[PDB]
Protein backbone atom coordinates (compact mmCIF):
# COMPACT_ATOMS: atom_id res chain seq x y z
CA UNK A 1 0.00 0.00 0.00
CA UNK A 2 1.24 3.83 -0.80
CA UNK A 3 -0.27 6.75 0.19
CA UNK A 4 1.78 10.65 -0.94
CA UNK A 5 -0.79 13.67 -0.36
CA UNK A 6 1.08 17.04 -0.95
CA UNK A 7 -0.79 20.04 0.13
CA UNK A 8 0.69 23.63 -1.09
CA UNK A 9 -1.36 26.67 0.02
CA UNK A 10 0.05 30.40 -1.24
CA UNK A 11 -1.83 33.34 0.61
CA UNK A 12 -1.10 36.91 -0.30
CA UNK A 13 -2.83 39.17 2.51
CA UNK A 14 -5.60 38.06 4.89
CA UNK A 15 -5.54 36.08 7.86
CA UNK A 16 -2.60 34.07 8.12
CA UNK A 17 -4.22 30.32 6.83
CA UNK A 18 -4.39 27.28 8.42
CA UNK A 19 -5.42 24.26 7.40
CA UNK A 20 -9.40 23.92 8.87
CA UNK A 21 -10.12 27.34 7.74
CA UNK A 22 -13.08 27.76 5.49
CA UNK A 23 -13.49 30.33 2.14
CA UNK A 24 -15.73 32.35 4.09
CA UNK A 25 -14.10 32.91 7.16
CA UNK A 26 -11.17 33.70 5.12
CA UNK A 27 -13.06 35.82 2.73
CA UNK A 28 -14.67 38.01 6.20
CA UNK A 29 -10.62 38.05 7.30
CA UNK A 30 -9.66 40.57 4.24
CA UNK A 31 -11.57 43.40 6.06
CA UNK A 32 -7.86 45.23 6.98
CA UNK A 33 -5.13 42.78 5.56
CA UNK A 34 -4.86 44.15 1.79
CA UNK A 35 -1.98 43.95 -0.19
CA UNK A 36 -0.64 45.38 -3.19
CA UNK A 37 -2.15 42.64 -5.91
CA UNK A 38 -0.52 44.94 -8.78
CA UNK A 39 1.38 48.13 -9.51
CA UNK A 40 1.91 50.38 -12.05
CA UNK A 41 4.59 53.28 -11.78
CA UNK A 42 6.19 56.22 -13.70
CA UNK A 43 10.39 56.23 -14.16
CA UNK A 44 12.31 58.45 -11.81
CA UNK A 45 13.79 61.20 -13.93
CA UNK A 46 9.63 61.75 -14.79
CA UNK A 47 9.71 63.17 -11.63
CA UNK A 48 12.35 65.91 -11.57
CA UNK A 49 10.44 68.70 -13.26
CA UNK A 50 11.17 72.33 -12.62
CA UNK B 1 -0.14 -51.28 5.99
CA UNK B 2 -2.08 -54.54 6.72
CA UNK B 3 -1.17 -58.15 6.47
CA UNK B 4 -3.57 -60.93 6.87
CA UNK B 5 -1.36 -64.14 6.54
CA UNK B 6 -3.01 -67.72 6.68
CA UNK B 7 -6.56 -66.21 7.64
CA UNK B 8 -5.10 -66.46 11.51
CA UNK B 9 -2.02 -63.67 11.49
CA UNK B 10 -2.92 -60.21 11.51
CA UNK B 11 -0.92 -57.05 11.19
CA UNK B 12 -1.56 -53.62 11.22
CA UNK B 13 0.57 -49.67 10.89
CA UNK B 14 -1.06 -46.86 10.24
CA UNK B 15 1.37 -43.82 10.19
CA UNK B 16 0.30 -39.91 9.86
CA UNK B 17 2.72 -36.95 9.59
CA UNK B 18 1.37 -33.00 9.47
CA UNK B 19 3.31 -30.33 9.05
CA UNK B 20 1.93 -26.67 9.43
CA UNK B 21 3.97 -23.64 8.84
CA UNK B 22 2.73 -20.26 8.97
CA UNK B 23 4.28 -16.79 8.42
CA UNK B 24 3.20 -13.23 8.93
CA UNK B 25 5.56 -9.98 8.01
CA UNK B 26 3.64 -6.74 8.20
CA UNK B 27 5.83 -3.08 7.63
CA UNK B 28 4.20 0.33 8.30
CA UNK B 29 6.06 3.71 7.53
CA UNK B 30 4.30 6.92 7.74
CA UNK B 31 5.88 9.63 7.50
CA UNK B 32 4.41 13.27 7.67
CA UNK B 33 5.82 16.85 7.24
CA UNK B 34 4.21 20.28 7.99
CA UNK B 35 6.32 23.32 7.01
CA UNK B 36 4.23 26.67 7.80
CA UNK B 37 5.62 30.78 7.19
CA UNK B 38 4.02 33.42 7.82
CA UNK B 39 5.89 36.49 6.73
CA UNK B 40 3.74 39.26 7.73
CA UNK B 41 5.63 42.99 7.24
CA UNK B 42 8.57 44.36 5.65
CA UNK B 43 10.43 46.65 8.32
CA UNK B 44 12.95 48.66 6.68
CA UNK B 45 14.84 51.77 7.73
CA UNK B 46 14.22 55.52 6.62
CA UNK B 47 16.50 57.10 4.58
CA UNK B 48 16.99 60.18 6.48
CA UNK B 49 18.17 57.97 9.61
CA UNK B 50 20.72 59.29 11.83
C1 LIG C 1 -4.74 6.43 2.30
O1 LIG C 1 -4.78 5.04 2.53
C2 LIG C 1 -6.08 4.59 2.91
C3 LIG C 1 -5.94 3.16 3.36
O2 LIG C 1 -5.23 3.08 4.58
C4 LIG C 1 -7.04 4.78 1.74
O3 LIG C 1 -8.34 4.38 2.14
C5 LIG C 1 -7.06 6.25 1.33
O4 LIG C 1 -7.80 6.40 0.13
C6 LIG C 1 -5.64 6.78 1.11
N1 LIG C 1 -5.67 8.22 0.89
C7 LIG C 1 -6.07 9.12 1.80
C8 LIG C 1 -6.02 10.55 1.37
O5 LIG C 1 -6.46 8.79 2.92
Amino acid sequence: LSNRTNSRVQSFGGVPFYPGITLETWQKGITNHLVAIDRAGLPLHFFIKP
Amino acid sequence: TELALFSRVNGKFSTEFQRMKTLQVKDQAVTTRVQVRNRIYTVKTTPTSE
